């Protein structure tokens, strides 16, 4: 259903990307003699993992989970770019613009804060 | 006057103040335990239980 700002404001939904019914498992055909675009690309992180520094002896560092501290401020959205059709048939998205970065701070066990610029610029 | 080495003998026939001294002793011991843990927490490196375990610290 078409919702309104007043419906969403303050709920945490403004930081959620749209979703598709469980039954949308179709296919979008690509007319190779046609030019395409992304009207809206939305990314919504759900987990942030950070490589622990494998001490001198090392052996193999894992990606450890982290805690988000900066709230529902993490999503990229309104991202646009053309969808080229390549000659080998592949498709290629080339970001032009969008809200394509969010500074995010997560916290590692022990309390180390890791700031990062969550982004897909260019 | 009681000599210094005998001051606490005033509890011998005074069960309530004996209990109160025991309570105070217990307080100081449980407080030590809390304070010692907090000092250890403030100084412990958890990042390497292989080569920097607690007993090395
Ligand atoms: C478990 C500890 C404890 C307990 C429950 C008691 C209990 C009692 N004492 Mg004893 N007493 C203690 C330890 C204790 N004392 C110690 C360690 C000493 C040697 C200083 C004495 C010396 C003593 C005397 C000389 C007298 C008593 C007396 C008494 C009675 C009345 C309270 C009083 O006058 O306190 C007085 C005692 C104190 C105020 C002790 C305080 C010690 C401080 C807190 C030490 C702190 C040092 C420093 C700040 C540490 C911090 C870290 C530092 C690096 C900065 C009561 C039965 C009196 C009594 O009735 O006797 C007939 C009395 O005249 N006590
Ligand atoms: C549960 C243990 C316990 C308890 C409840 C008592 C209780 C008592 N003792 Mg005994 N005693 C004990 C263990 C204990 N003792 C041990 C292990 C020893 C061998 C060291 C003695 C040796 C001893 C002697 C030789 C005498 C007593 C006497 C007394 C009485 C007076 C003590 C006084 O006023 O202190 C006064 C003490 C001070 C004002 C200051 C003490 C400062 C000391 C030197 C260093 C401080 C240590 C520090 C505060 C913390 C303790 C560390 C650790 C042990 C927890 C009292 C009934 C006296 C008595 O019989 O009177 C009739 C007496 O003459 N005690
Ligand atoms: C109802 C029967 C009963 C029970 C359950 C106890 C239990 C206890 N007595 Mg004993 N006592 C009894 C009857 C009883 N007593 C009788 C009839 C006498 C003759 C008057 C004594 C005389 C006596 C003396 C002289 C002393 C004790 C002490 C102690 C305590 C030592 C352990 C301690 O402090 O742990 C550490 C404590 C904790 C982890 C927390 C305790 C919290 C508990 C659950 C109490 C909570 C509130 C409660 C209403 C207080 C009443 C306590 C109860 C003893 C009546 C322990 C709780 C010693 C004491 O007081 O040590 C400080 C002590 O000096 N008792
Ligand atoms: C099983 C463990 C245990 C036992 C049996 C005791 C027993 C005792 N403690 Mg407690 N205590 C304990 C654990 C224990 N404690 C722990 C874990 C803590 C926390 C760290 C405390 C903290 C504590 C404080 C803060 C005090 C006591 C006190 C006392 C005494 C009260 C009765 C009295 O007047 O003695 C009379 C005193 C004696 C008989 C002296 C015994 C001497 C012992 C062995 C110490 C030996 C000399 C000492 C090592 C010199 C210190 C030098 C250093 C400062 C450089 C008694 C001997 C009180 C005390 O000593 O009152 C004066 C007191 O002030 N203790
Ligand atoms: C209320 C309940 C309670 C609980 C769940 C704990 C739990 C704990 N305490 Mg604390 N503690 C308490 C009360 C409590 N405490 C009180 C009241 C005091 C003040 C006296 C303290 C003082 C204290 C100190 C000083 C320390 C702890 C520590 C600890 C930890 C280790 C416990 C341990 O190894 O005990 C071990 C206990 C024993 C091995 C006791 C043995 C009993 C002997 C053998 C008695 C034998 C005689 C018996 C009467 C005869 C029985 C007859 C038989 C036939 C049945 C644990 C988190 C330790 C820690 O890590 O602190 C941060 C520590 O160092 N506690
Ligand atoms: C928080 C921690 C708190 C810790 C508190 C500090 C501990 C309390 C003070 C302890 C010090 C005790 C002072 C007692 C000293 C003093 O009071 O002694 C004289 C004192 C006299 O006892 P009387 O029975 O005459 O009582 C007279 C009363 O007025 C004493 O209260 O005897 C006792 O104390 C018995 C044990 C004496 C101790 C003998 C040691 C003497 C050593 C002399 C030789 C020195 C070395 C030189 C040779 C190289």
């Amino acid at each position: 259903q078409t919702l309104t700002y007043d419906d969403i404001v303050g709920t945490g939904l403004a930081n959620k990307c749209p979703t598709l019914d469980d039954t949308a498992r179709g296919a979008y055909p690509i007319d190779s003699s046609q030019t395409y675009r992304i009207a809206r690309l939305c990314l919504q992180p759900t987990t942030f993992l950070v490589k622990e520094e494998p001490k001198n002896k090392r052996q193999e560092a894992e990606f450890v989970p982290t805690k988000l501290v900066t709230r529902e401020t993490t999503s990229l959205d309104q991202i646009q770019g053309e969808l080229k059709v390549n000659s080998d048939g592949s498709l290629t998205f080339v970001e032009e613009d969008g809200i394509d970065f969010q500074p995010v701070t997560v916290q590692m066990a022990g309390g180390e804060r890791i700031p990062l610029l969550f982004t897909v610029k260019n | 006057g009681l000599p210094w080495y005998r001051v606490h003998t005033v509890l011998i026939n005074d069960p309530g103040r004996l209990i109160a001294a025991h309570l105070m002793h217990t307080a100081l011991v449980a407080g030590w335990a809390g304070s010692m843990a907090l000092y250890e927490l403030a100084t412990f490196d958890p990042s390497d239980p292989v080569l920097n375990p607690m007993w090395r610290q």
